[PDB]
């Protein structure tokens, strides 16, 4: 396996 | 701050690792778990040092450090 790393980072609505 | 970087080990040996602020709710981590290993969220426990990681645990409660590990069992 390779290895993984993982990275855990309203007016304008129209609905 | 800094990311820290821990280890998620699961039952099979395998390692996906996650880089989370000390103020992160470790629930976002659970949930990219649980997504890259094709299962519902609530069929898995994590666990560090034996203890069950909350949805709204974060590393700062946990005193969690860089390239600390977390375990992942059945619930």
């Amino acid at each position: 396996a390779e290895e993984r790393v993982v990275v855990i980072s309203n007016s304008s609505s129209r609905y | 701050g800094e990311y820290i970087k821990l280890k998620v080990i699961g039952q099979d040996s395998s390692e996906i690792h996650f880089k989370v602020k000390m103020t992160t709710h470790l629930k976002k981590l659970k949930e990219s778990y649980a997504q890259r290993q094709g299962v519902p969220m609530n069929s898995l426990r994590f666990l560090f040092e034996g203890q069950r990681i909350a949805d709204n645990h974060t590393p700062k409660e946990l005193g969690m450090e860089e390239e600390d590990v977390i375990e992942v069992y059945q619930e």
